[PDB]
RNA sequence: AGGAUAGUGGCCUACCAUGGUUUCAACGGGUAACGGGGAAUAAGGGUUCGAUUCCGGAGAGGGAGCCUGAGAAACGGCUACCACAUCCAAGGAAGGCAGCAGGCGCGCAAAUUACCCAAUCCCGACACGGGGAGGUAGUGACAAUAAAUAACGAUACAGGUUGUAAUUGGAAUGAGUACAAUGUAAAUACCUUAACGAGGAACAAUUGGAGGGCAAGUCUGGUGCCAGCAGCCGCGGUAAUUCCAGCUCCAAAAGCGUAUAUUAAAGUUGUUGCAGUUAAAAAGCUCGUAGUUGAACCUUGGGCUUGGCUGG
């Protein structure tokens, strides 16, 4: 038959069902980025822990290593790409002490917060759900988005949108039409 | 198991034609013909997936069925036939030759040649000796047998095939210090001068081979094809790239330059 | 010298006593024994169906006193009778003699849990029909 | 022992039907409604704090 | 409401007697284009037949305003009938869609005929013989 | 030495020697054993799995023997026997789904008797025919990805310039439905998109729990060592924080629970890395072959010249 498709769980579990420490800092971090349950929050910590995984393999290595140098700077330009990591911290030891934090900084989501373009964190998934925001001239409807560096400036109302110069929406047409 | 196989699963074909997972089930088998299965680059692949003249399997097959594809002055019409190391692909057509030469990644390139240079070929003498009524012969890497050869001509020379005669314009012997590309393993690809041969009777020869960058790697010498009767004079045009390997950090590097 | 040879050739003698001493590892021993293929009432498998033969009610271990309400079983496949527990207030009335009952362990694998004695099994279904959807009356027993 | 009283507690609770009540919100909004009850508007007991704290 | 056409990675291909290009649709306030109107604006814009003109392969992309697809144009229309597949003559109506029995039929009466050796009308003159 | 084979060879035959393997485990037995690439879990070392998308092998109900052919000991080829099994006018004849779909049975356990050669490729005398190979759709909570179930104002209050708790508004949107176009071999669906499509936005989120482990009640009613719960410890004998319910709350959520196996936890299999006085465990004591393991010692120092890379 046909080649196999890969797939991959983008998430893990903790290994402690019930932490009143852990439970309290999870809820906390979902109310301030308005996420919609744990696993969003597995998810980041999954995909950093392995981020980790992959500096303290190089760090290991010898310095001037040629695999070092190579992978190591590849995934430093990365993060720096994305601005989760600052353009003064490029040395593979600020990698590892990156935090979950850094990177729900740069959902679409929380910009869309930070740039006033919603009132608050779920207002602004609400808009990015129901096709008003667009990166470039690209409508984006994922609110786990992760917003490059050179997307920043270019995050702004969908052209067609009613809040961005379009028509006005399904409820205002019905009510002014009548 | 009762007989020969007729079909190529996808992830089974060789992996310098650089086919996709997800395309399908299978794979085109290469004809029995001048090159093997897993050294060769049939014309289906060349034709759709590298030129991308034709946009499916039927499509190819309509090209050839005119007359279009000649493979070493010959017309073809076998989509899956072998083409390998150093053949000549005309397309009159478009006006195009193309020589099958390997790039430095391991994989065929692209590699357009002159109407001139499209004249000839060369091939890696693999034996020689006598045929029926005491007549000498030399085969080549590409199944060619040429009779009455130079008497000086010997295993591992390469040898220029007027290509339209079938002959034997002139040829080079194999010693040290002649331009090299390497036909097979992992640094299939690359250009140098043989700095030292090594023998072991019994088991595998190998060669050192000098890069223009004053690299050395060593080969088995089934592996070695002299292309040049010194470094910097090939007897054929080489692929962009004059098979030099980079690291992939100065692959990086240049990319960078290139793009800004 | 800790009592295991440490030299660098003794492979074969480290190799061939740690096979002698995972015999003493009864989950080792279990599973190349093959024990419950030839011994276990439901040759292995998590679940296993069967008849009900009869209900009876099983009085607990001390320091419990109750009636457990469990039934006796032959299983299809093997013709083992078994004695399962039908769990849930009231349950009981929704099992019937020559019912179809899906049964399943209690969760200490092969052990009896609590203080039922000798019973190692449960029932999870009766006639097609999940016990639990029957118990919250999202479903009734077709007969 | 006798199988005669199957059933006896269950059989004899008095039903009570359930109070009819707004639906609570769900994904997200709870998240919301659950982050504000225990960290905006904190009803500790001057350092006692419980969630389903009973009438007393 | 001004729909705009670009074509990109054009290669020229004398060996099927056509030039063959990506297409990409510019149809703001517009769900997206005909295949039979790009047809017609892609003939216009190079000056070629209609009928020489092929289009397929279209896709809008997310948030809508934009097309991609692919295209083909003919040296002529007796090229485009030699080279085009079955299929797509039908789409643009210089063909007829041939008319056959369904796949279970045709295998069906393929091996009905397989109990037969020689013609058909010898076997049924044989049958009706035997039967009188 | 011959015969046979495409060919080597006790492959077979004739004659002749008495050899060949084995505690470094031969031989025999078991395997709920096709091998491998690989899979799960994993600090490291490991443990478990691999019928199954690729490669190799074997088989076509069980054996055996063959024809044709370059290639088969072929089974959608034949011959025979055994076991099943079909039609019969009773003389005879015809079989092989571990191909696709489908049926029975078995069971804890697994989908349509659908469309097509358009793609991937294969076969043929072949640009054209064929392909249940393959592709497309159907069923599909096996697993995996993203991701709705609401958002924002005003009053009224409480509250410390703003977070809510309620009753008052106007906006927004896709689930769904649909002109149409796209998609496709033709469709379906997706993506686009006219018109429709949200206040209890009934367009109503579930699954398990609330003594401890383990997050969340010493609330109310019912029963009274009964009914039942409870992985374990335990609860229940008239104010039960544990049963049956209502309320409230907790956890994960389009998922959650249960059973079984397995991995970590397990330094409870210990090479890394266990324990053996008394918790389990030093043979009663010596000898001893294989195995394992075995004291020290043989060109060191010195001198001169030079290449490269690190710091400056």
């Amino acid at each position: 038959p046909r080649a196999p498709r890969t797939y991959s769980k983008t998430y893990s579990v903790p290994k402690r069902p019930y932490e009143s420490a852990r439970l309290d800092a999870e809820l906390k971090l979902a109310g301030e980025y308005g996420l919609k349950n744990k696993r969003e929050i597995y998810r980041i910590g999954f995909q950093l822990s392995k981020i980790r995984r992959a500096a303290r393999d190089l760090l290991t290595r010898d310095e001037k290593d040629p695999k070092r140098l190579f992978e190591g700077n590849a995934l430093i330009r990365r993060l720096v790409r994305i601005g989760v990591l600052s353009e003064d911290k490029m040395k593979l030891d600020y990698v590892l002490a990156l935090k979950p934090e850094d990177f729900l900084e740069r959902r679409l989501q929380t910009q869309v917060f930070k740039l006033g373009l919603a009132r608050s964190i779920h207002h602004a998934r609400v808009l990015i759900t129901q096709r008003h925001i667009a990166v470039g001239k690209q409508i984006v409807n994922i609110p786990s988005f992760t917003v490059r560096l050179d997307s920043q400036k270019h995050i702004d109302f969908a052209h067609n949108s009613p809040y961005g110069g379009g028509r006005a929406g399904r409820v205002k047409r019905k009510n002014q039409g009548k | 198991a009762r007989g020969p196989k007729k079909h190529l699963k996808r992830l089974a074909a060789p992996s310098h034609w650089m086919l996709d997972k997800l395309s399908g089930t299978y794979a085109p088998r290469p004809s029995a013909g001048p090159h093997k299965l897993r050294e060769s680059l049939p014309l289906v692949v060349f034709l759709r997936n590298r030129l991308k003249y034709a946009l499916n399997g039927r499509e190819v097959k309509a090209i050839m069925m005119q007359q279009h594809v000649q493979v070493d002055g010959k017309v073809r019409t076998d989509t899956t036939y072998p083409a390998g190391f150093m053949d000549v692909i005309t397309l009159e057509a478009t006006n195009e030759h193309f020589r099958l030469v390997y790039d430095v990644k391991g994989k065929f390139a692209v590699h357009r040649i002159s109407a001139e240079e499209a004249a000839y070929k060369l091939g890696k003498v693999k034996k020689v000796q006598l045929g029926k009524k005491g007549v000498p012969y030399v085969v080549t890497h590409d199944g060619r047998t040429i009779r009455y050869p130079d008497p000086l001509i010997r295993a591992n020379d390469t040898v220029k095939i007027d290509l339209a005669t079938g002959k034997i314009d002139d040829f080079i012997k194999f010693d040290t210090g002649r331009l090299v590309m390497v036909t097979g393993g992992r640094n299939l690809g690359r250009v140098g001068v043989i700095v030292h041969r090594e023998k072991h009777e019994g088991g595998f020869d190998l060669v050192h081979i000098k890069d223009a960058l004053e690299n050395t790697f060593v080969t088995r010498l089934s592996n070695v094809f002299v292309i040049g009767t010194e470094a910097g004079k090939p007897w054929v045009s080489l692929p962009k790239g004059k098979g030099i390997k980079l690291s992939i950090s100065e692959e990086r590097d240049r990319r960078r330059a290139q793009q800004g | 010298g800790k009592g295991k040879p440490r030299g660098l050739n003794s492979a074969r003698k480290l190799r061939v006593h740690r096979r002698n001493n995972r015999w003493a590892d009864q989950a080792y021993k279990a599973r190349l024994l093959g024990t419950a293929f030839k011994s276990s009432p439901f040759g292995g498998s998590s679940h296993a169906k069967g008849i009900v033969l009869e209900k009876i009610g099983i009085e607990s271990k001390q320091p419990n006193s109750a009636i457990r309400k469990c039934v006796r079983v032959q299983l299809i496949k093997n013709g083992k009778k078994v004695t399962a527990f039908v769990p849930n207030d009231g349950c009981l009335n929704f099992v019937d003699e020559n019912d179809e009952v899906l049964l399943a362990g209690f969760g200490r694998r092969g052990k009896a849990k609590g203080d039922i004695p000798g019973v190692r099994f449960k029932v999870v279904k009766v006639s097609g029909v999940s016990l639990l959807a029957l118990w919250k009356e999202k479903k009734e027993k077709p007969r | 022992g006798s199988l005669a009283r199957a059933g006896k507690v269950k059989s004899q609770t008095p039903k009570v039907e359930k109070q009819e009540k707004p639906k609570k919100p769900q994904g997200r909004a709870y998240m919301r409604l659950l982050y504000t009850r225990r960290f905006v508007n904190v009803t500790l007991t001057n350092g006692k704090r419980k969630m389903n704290p009973s009438p007393a | 409401d001004a729909v705009t056409i670009r074509t990109r990675k054009v290669i020229s291909n004398p060996l099927l007697a056509r030039r063959q290009f990506v297409i990409d649709v510019l149809h703001p306030n517009r769900a997206n284009v005909s295949k039979d109107e790009l047809r017609e604006k892609l003939a216009e814009i190079y000056k070629a037949e209609k009928d020489a003109v092929s289009v397929f392969g279209f896709r809008t992309q997310f948030g809508g305003g934009k097309s991609t697809g692919f295209g083909l144009i003919y040296q002529s229309v007796a090229d485009a009938k030699r080279f085009e597949p079955a299929y797509r003559l039908v789409r643009y109506g210089l063909a007829e869609k041939v008319e056959k029995a369904s796949r279970q039929q045709r295998k069906q009466k393929k091996n009905r005929d397989k109990k037969i050796f020689g013609t058909q009308r010898r076997a049924q003159k044989r049958a009706a013989r035997r039967n009188a």
